[PDB]
């Protein structure tokens, strides 16, 4: 999407794998606040969006 | 009304065992009040902060 028009989608029911994507090196920023992102396996989390 | 000298000082010491045990629900401006969210969400760095 554009950024005035940025896209919005709701991650629910399903087992989130975190470890593929910190451990690509596709991305070159990856700023994670108020979570360690090593930490994101170990926790469950509620009101997922993208 | 009568005991009301020993009850004031039995009163006293109860608020001030609540006061501080309520004092621990406070996060005194860190992100929760719980040290196992503090430790299982950030790295040591931040999380010693």
């Amino acid at each position: 999407a554009s950024v005035y028009a940025w896209n919005r989608k709701r991650i629910s029911n399903c087992v989130a794998d975190y470890s593929v994507l910190y451990n690509s090196a596709s991305f070159s920023t990856f700023k994670c606040y108020g979570v360690s992102p090593t930490k994101l396996n170990d926790l469950c989390f509620t009101n997922v969006y993208a | 009304s009568a005991l009301g000298k020993l009850q004031d000082v039995v009163n006293q010491n109860a608020q001030a065992l609540n006061t501080l045990v309520k004092q621990l629900s406070s996060n005194f401006g860190a992100i929760s009040s719980v040290l196992n969210d503090i430790l299982s969400r950030l790295d040591p760095p931040e999380a010693e902060v």
